[PDB]
This record gives structure tokens, C-alpha cells and sequence, in this order.
């Protein structure tokens, strides 16, 4: 079995807004 | 000792063989997106070599017309978006250790786009936010030479970065964007070896 | 604040610490981009 | 994002050209026998390696910083000549009016050297205890918080020729160098 | 006070003190006096 690079997903949500 | 008293009075420079890091981070330029790509080589958006001295008014531009040669222990790519998360559009990012290249004479846009997910460190992400991006290594470490193009970029450049637009531009209300936006800024983080001293034209 | 009070106290000082923290009072709808830093140089002025 | 903080010195080493000097045969103003003066600072020389270097950080400080000087005159010719080295900007040698209270100074200093121009030379600058950190850059207030100091060219004796006549005329004798030593602080740009 | 900043200033000096975005709910609380004295009821009469 040979394995080649994968692409690896990332990131996140976005609030319409943050309080402070 | 013999030494003080022999330097007195005799012209003799020294030679100043070794290497010298410095470490620094420089803002590259504005970055543009149209809303109705359709001339396939127009999916690209913003070349850039990967050089010390491709750009104009930089620290990097200014010191590096003082040494001979040169290689980067990282070369750390960031971008900072400048848009409402309202707008919607795609894009991607990659550096590619070969100089000669030129993606731009495919005809398709399809295969535009493969061989930027093709090789390591490529990124893909909203343009809606920040990301950064890193070089890939080479065993050898050979050493560069600094300054502009002189017959063949492969003395010189360590590589290439590809900033490539992906689907099309967008309003709120969805109708595909008119003329062009200025979205982010490119930036660099980077540390450098410089060999031998000098000045050039 | 208390610390311009406190200040004239003493002869000397050094900060050894001083954390900037900007605070966002605007919703995702909007953008500017802005960048902020602490040149050590008192005389420098950029807007020449 | 993590824009990183650097704290660190960098050692950097060079040589950079200062220029020619000159001689009058036969100096009577006094303040005529002072012949050349010269910052010593980055950034105070046009198109030097070293100016340019000097503009990408906060402050520095020499390490050495020794002046060179290289003949261009015929062993026929003569003269005595001094340099010296002052480390303090605001001291301003012409003001004295008597040329022999201006050659007393001018020795007293350390470092100071006198020779015939018909020969090369080397000098050096004093050191300092505070490992007190300059500002690079023009003079804005104050020479004090920039320049180490100032580099002097002072004339001695007349210009005599061969058969021990004084020569009609002022000529070119030979020019400066400059090895260097220096340590730099906090990267930027000067405005 | 003429100029804002001062205000804001004191305003962030004293415990207790709250700032925020004006589109969520916030609560204050007083500070505690040791000594314990009672205050008159009613209305405004010479000094406060």
C-alpha cells in the first residue's frame, strides 16, 4: 500500500457579531 | 603583543567570510478581484517572485542589495482581508519551488486549478479572512544570488507565488460584482542567510 | 487615570510591560482593515 | 496570526570609502590648519553600504571603527599631519584662535596619531563603559544622542618640496577609509 | 471637564465600572461602605 499527501480541511464559524 | 604593533601601519583589510541571519516582515501590495473571469488565463491574479529584491521600497529591497547571496529559513506568506462577510467569493494560494513554469499558458481553467491543489503547501480558503502560507524545503541548500533577472530566473529565484481567483466575484443580492474590488493585502514573514558583502549596480 | 497621579511621586521609572488590547464595537457587515504600532522613537513623525 | 517579537543584537561587518584629502603649503589662519572633519555616524555618508544598512534599525554602536589612511603622494614630497578621533560632537575645535593651543588638543586625545603624508596609517576610537545605545539618523536635537564622535584631518608643518621649499600650491594627498564594526537593535524604517 | 477623554477616563476608574456594546444586556452593582450610616428619605434639601 503506498499513501500519497492528503489535504487536510480546517477553519470555523463566523458569529454575526462579537460582544465584548 | 607583535600584533597591535604590526597592524600599525600596514593596509591590510581583513577578509570577512560567514553567514549573518536577519529576520523581518514587509507589506507586498493590494490584491484585486473581477467579477466575470472568463479568459481562463485571466483566473490568475497575482504573480510574485520569490526573491528579496522584486519588491520596490521594502526593507527587504533596500538590505539586500548589500550582500552576494542568499536562502530563506522561512518564507511565510499572510493575508489580511480588507471585505464584509456579507460578499462571497473563493481563492487559493501556492508556492512553487520552480521559477520556470508559467501556468498561464494552459487553456483550461480546470486544470488551472488541479495543479494548484497538486503539490504540497497549497491553501485554498474564503476570502472573507485571514490565512498563511509556508515554503517547502530542498535538501542541497544552495545559495542564491540577489538582484534582478540576468539571462535564466533559476540562479536567482527560490520560487514562485500563485495568487488565483476561484469562482466569481459576488454582490449581496447575488448578482455577480461590477468592475473590481480590492479585497485584502499580501505580507511576508520571513528569515534570511546573506554570504559575502557588497554593492551592485 | 491614577497612575498620571501616582507619577509625580518619583524621579524615575520603566515600564516593564504594555499590552495594547484593541476592543471591536462594529458588526461583520462592515471593514476597514487597520493596523497599529508603538514606534520607540519620540522623535519620529510619520506625517511628514 | 502570530506577528512575532525580536529583542536580539546583530553583529554586521564592512568597509566603506570617506573620501580625498588635501594640503595648503603654507596655513596661517589658525583655523586653516584644520583640514577635514567628519561625523561619525550611520547614516551621514552618500550612497556607502553603511548608510544604507544604518536605516533598518532603531540604534547601534560601533565596536571598532578605525580610519585608514592611504598615500597618493611622490616620496619626494613632505609634510607632518595628525587625525584624531573626539568623542564628544559639541566640542567644536575651531573656535581657539592660536594654532598651537589647536595642536596641544588635538594630542592630548587618545588614539591620535602623526605622521608624514608619504605613508599609510591606522586609528582608532575609545570605548565606553555604559554600552550606552545611539540613535541612528539625521540630527534632529542634539548631536549627542547620535553621533559616537567626530573624525579630525589637522595639518602641522608647512608642505615642503624637494630642497626644502614650500610648494605655490594646495594638492590632492592621498584619502580615507573606513573598517567597521557594528551592533543594531529594534528593525524599522526612518520616516 | 472640556475634553472627553477625561471622562471616560474617570468613568473607567472606580470599582465596579461597566463598559459594552449597547445591543446586549448588562447588570451593575454598588460598592459596600464599612461604617454602615442610614441616609434621610425624601427629597433634596441644602446638601445632597
Amino acid at each position: 500500500v503506498q499513501n500519497a499527501p492528503r489535504i487536510q480541511q480546517g477553519g470555523g464559524p463566523v458569529p454575526l457579531l462579537e460582544s465584548n | 603583543g607583535p600584533v597591535p604593533l604590526l597592524e600599525s601601519n600596514s593596509n591590510m583589510r581583513q577578509m570577512h567570510n560567514g553567514m549573518t541571519r536577519v529576520v523581518g516582515s514587509d507589506y507586498l501590495g493590494v490584491v484585486s478581484v473581477a467579477g466575470n473571469p472568463a479568459d481562463a488565463a485571466a483566473k490568475v491574479r497575482k504573480v510574485l517572485s520569490v526573491s528579496p529584491s522584486s519588491f520596490p521600497g521594502t526593507r527587504l529591497t533596500q538590505m539586500s542589495d548589500l550582500w552576494e547571496r542568499y536562502v530563506f529559513r522561512q518564507f511565510r506568506v499572510r493575508y489580511v482581508p480588507s471585505v464584509p462577510n456579507t460578499l462571497a467569493c473563493q481563492v487559493m494560494v501556492y508556492q512553487d519551488t520552480d521559477p520556470q513554469d508559467d501556468p498561464t499558458a494552459i487553456k483550461d481553467a480546470d486544470a488551472l486549478l488541479r495543479q494548484a491543489t497538486a503539490q504540497t503547501g497549497s491553501q485554498q480558503w474564503n476570502f472573507n479572512s485571514a490565512k498563511v502560507i509556508h515554503l517547502a524545503k530542498r535538501s542541497d541548500n544552495q545559495l542564491y544570488y540577489t538582484g534582478p533577472v540576468k539571462e535564466n530566473p533559476r540562479f536567482n529565484q527560490q520560487g514562485v507565488v500563485y495568487f488565483i481567483q476561484v469562482s466569481q466575484a459576488l454582490d449581496m443580492n447575488g448578482k455577480p460584482l461590477t468592475a473590481d474590488m480590492e479585497c485584502g493585502s499580501l505580507y511576508v514573514d520571513w528569515v534570511i542567510d546573506f554570504q559575502t558583502p557588497q554593492v551592485n549596480p
